[PDB]
RNA sequence: UUCGGGUCUUGUAAUUGGAAUGAGUACAAUGUAAAUACCUUAACGAGGAACAACUGGAGGGCAAGUCUGGUGCCAGCAGCCG
RNA sequence: GGUGAAAUUCUUGGAUUUAUUGAAGACUAACUACUGCGAAAGCAUUUGCCAAGGACGUUUUCAUUAAUCAAGAACGAAAGUUAGGGGAUCGAAGAUGAUCAGAUACCGUCGUAGUCUUAACCAUAAACUAUGCCGACUAGGGAUCGGGUGGUGUUUUUCUUAUGACCCACUCGGCACCUUACGAGAAAUCAAAGUCUUUGGGUUCUGGGGGGAGUAUGGUCGCAAGGCUGAAACUUAAAGGAAUUG
RNA sequence: CUCUAACUAUAAAAAUCUCUCUUCUC
């Protein structure tokens, strides 16, 4: 039976999308049924953030993050813990999981 | 609002769309392409005398442990043969091998009845004498 | 089974008759 | 398209009764429509329409009182032979006490007590209880 | 071994049984090959290759294997078929070898 | 007052009586072209009223047994479930 | 190099990485969304040309010219087939190196056909929203795309204004979405799967238990692959749908 | 009745299983 409503695609309207390759396991997978993650983060960890300040010449420099969307599969996102199984009654959330920190 | 026309000339469409779906129908397709009287052991035939062949007992199905004592019977009208299942306690003895027998149907509609696998006919008289007077010793087999 | 399978057997036993009959047609 | 425009006008009337209003806006307004309701009105299953006139087939507002339970029409207006009348009304008719199966004779579109009371029968529109 | 054995009968005849010898039909054969179907061949010992099936009371009761002592009932309105009705384990098989019901040509020892 | 008459009736018992009657035979007559047969009717014709009603079924569907003996997944039954 | 871990493989003829560059072919990242166009497949770099199209605006024009459609036709993903062109990547077959009891499978390295194209075929997909099309009505809440109306609205700046871009309100059309049952369902659920025992708006196609079987045969299309049409004999008491507790 | 910030990141191998299922009424 449906078990998503949305088919899990999100498409409604289109047909056919371009698919998108995995970075893990490089599935060959719709656009919109590749769960998507924006990993933005600092190029220097905080760990190491005091050891190059204090040996960086350009006394406060600004310190480049680095951007890069990943594109996973399905099967790996279930298992490299991107995404969980959910209730059957909380499916019906979209929201991101809360604001992890405000 | 429902797929069949509706309007008041329109009888000879849904006439011949009747026509088309019968077919979907077993007893109908059965009546018409008359495959009763080409294929079935007998055409339309509710009894049919044979001459018995041999006198052999099949295994009965897996929830059923028995061997359940049948007759193969060559038929007489057409000459086709079948296997048949004499009905009772102690009747298989009273039946004996190159006698004429007067086989009919199994009741359930020309298919294996119960446990017993690819019967379909029942065995109601024997030698020109019937199975129930015998088994009740009402009457005797002639021996001809 | 598969109905993807079951209908390559049958296509692959259509290939031995096809190939049979071309022989002999 | 719009094939059967009563069947719309009976439609909407249902639809806008079932909900519990008391109006409905009918809009392409033919003569068939003006009789059935005019129909309904004689026998009190509604209650004050009006014709608003456009210039293109004009409209029918249609005042209710909740007396009404379903309209409907028979879109294939069959022939109805003066024999067949009684076997409609069991067919359509909730009881033989009430109901009316509207018909139209050669004599005008009547309710089927008083086209047997004409003994004229034609063609059936629709049913009203 | 499993959990089946606690639903079993606990049927325990360890002990030596008496023996069942042959009666008016009841023959001793010899299972040549396994088929399907719960359903063994038994070359008896008359010269002839009879089709015994794997009967009740026997038939997920004792497991039976090619090589096997093997008595069987006849039917005579079909001779060609039969039914496989006791087994004896190898032991009594040898008193039977011995004592000589059966041809001693056929023999089957470990 | 235990009762209990059974005061008022309804069944069960190889107890026990008196009746009625055909199914059969059969003088006749009717019937029929002639005969059967039917309607009528002499004379016989019921006590175990032997003048003897079977056909299927008793797990469910489906009314009626978890009584007795026999066979033990045999024999067999069972339209289906069993 | 690569991997769970290894090995096959390339390397002091100096590989792997290091800077400029050059060649080839494919692709069009990030922008990319419960967003858009199209009859469906499908469509994502810029610019020009070619014609086409939906929606809106219209006190413009014809007046039933329309809806659905047997026969007939046009397109029809990927794969595949003939030839000509190319030939980077990735990779059916194959070659091996591993893992295993076996592994001619999954992990790895090479690797033809193919992938990319110009003509000619093919006409099948879980070609799915598993929901035919046209038409009417029924319930509340926001947003979103295209168009159009109004604002004594706001920034814009070209002194003011005209645009544009927003803000507020409304309307038409579209992909959609949230809540709810007062309706429908065997329910999962559906704002249509509602207005269906209170049964009839028009209309086309399909199904009558499972298997045999989308098989055989007979046509027909195709070079071939195969497509369309398409049973029975026989066998079976179930197969199947949704959901509940383990 | 007033607000848009923090972040990572593992995939060795593991095949198979035979009986036998049994009433719910005050
Ligand atoms: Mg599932
Ligand atoms: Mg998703
Ligand atoms: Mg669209
Ligand atoms: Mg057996
Ligand atoms: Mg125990
Ligand atoms: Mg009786
Ligand atoms: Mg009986
Ligand atoms: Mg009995
Ligand atoms: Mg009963
Ligand atoms: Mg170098
Ligand atoms: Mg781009
Ligand atoms: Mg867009
Ligand atoms: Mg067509
Ligand atoms: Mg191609
Ligand atoms: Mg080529
Ligand atoms: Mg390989
Ligand atoms: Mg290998
Ligand atoms: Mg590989
Ligand atoms: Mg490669
Ligand atoms: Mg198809
Ligand atoms: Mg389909
Ligand atoms: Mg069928
Ligand atoms: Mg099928
Ligand atoms: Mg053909
Ligand atoms: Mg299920
Ligand atoms: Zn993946």
């Amino acid at each position: 039976p449906k078990k998503r409503a949305s088919n899990g695609r999100n498409k409604k309207g289109r047909g056919h999308v371009k698919p998108v390759r995995c970075v893990n396991c490089s599935r060959s997978v719709p656009k919109d049924k590749a769960i998507k993650r924006m990993a933005i983060r600092n190029i220097v960890e905080a760990a190491a953030i005091r050891d190059l300040s204090e040996a960086s010449v350009y006394a406060e420099y600004a310190l480049p993050k680095t951007y890069n969307k990943l594109h996973y599969c399905i099967s790996c996102a279930i298992h490299a813990r991107i995404v969980r199984v959910r209730s059957r009654t909380d499916r019906r959330i979209r929201a991101p999981p809360q604001r992890p920190r405000f | 609002g429902k797929g069949k026309p509706r309007g008041l000339n329109s009888a000879r469409k849904l006439r011949v769309h009747r026509r088309n779906n019968r077919w979907a129908e077993t007893t109908y397709k059965k009546r018409l392409l008359g495959t009763a009287f080409k294929s079935s052991p007998f055409g339309g035939s509710s009894h049919a005398k044979g001459i018995v062949l041999e006198k052999i007992g099949i295994e009965s199905k897996q929830p059923n442990s028995a061997i359940r004592k049948c007759v193969r019977v060559q038929l007489i009208k057409n000459g086709k043969k079948v296997t048949a299942f004499v009905p009772n306690d102690g009747c298989l003895n009273f039946v004996d091998e190159n006698d004429e027998v007067l086989l009919a149907g199994f009741g359930r509609k020309g298919k294996a009845k119960g446990d017993i696998p690819g019967v379909r006919f029942k065995v109601v008289k024997v030698s020109g004498v019937s199975l129930l007077a015998l088994w009740k010793e009402k009457k005797e087999k002639p021996r001809s | 089974m598969r109905a993807k399978w079951r209908k390559k057997r049958t296509r692959r036993l259509k290939r031995k008759r096809r190939k049979v009959r071309a022989r002999s047609k | 398209t719009r094939t059967s425009v009563l069947a719309d006008a009976l439609n909407a009337i249902n639809n806008a009764e079932k909900t519990g209003k008391r109006q409905v806006l009918i809009r392409p307004s033919s003569k068939v429509i003006i009789k059935f309701l005019q129909v309904m009105q004689k026998h009190g299953y509604i209650g004050e329409f009006e014709y608003i006139d456009d210039h293109r087939s004009g409209k029918i507002v249609v005042q209710l009182n909740g007396r009404l339970n379903k309209c409907g029409v028979i879109s294939p207006r069959f022939n109805v032979k003066i024999a067949d009348v009684e076997k409609w009304t069991a067919n359509l008719l909730p009881a033989r006490q009430f109901g009316y199966v509207i018909l139209t004779t050669s004599a005008g579109i009547m309710d089927h007590e008083e086209a047997h009371r004409k003994h004229v029968s034609g063609k059936i529109l629709g049913f009203v209880y | 071994g499993g959990k089946k054995g606690r639903r079993g009968k606990n049927d325990s005849d360890g002990p030596k049984r008496e023996l069942i010898y042959k009666e008016e039909g009841q023959e001793y054969a010899q299972i040549t090959k396994m088929l399907g179907n719960g359903r063994v061949e038994a070359s008896c010992f008359d010269g002839n290759k009879r089709m015994a099936h794997i009967r009740g009371k026997l038939r997920k009761k004792v497991w039976m294997g090619q090589g096997d002592i093997i008595l069987v009932s006849l039917r005579d309105f079909q001779d060609d078929q039969c039914d496989v009705v006791h087994k004896y384990n190898l032991d009594e098989a040898r008193t039977l070898k011995n004592q000589g019901e059966l041809p001693e040509n056929a023999k089957i020892n470990e």
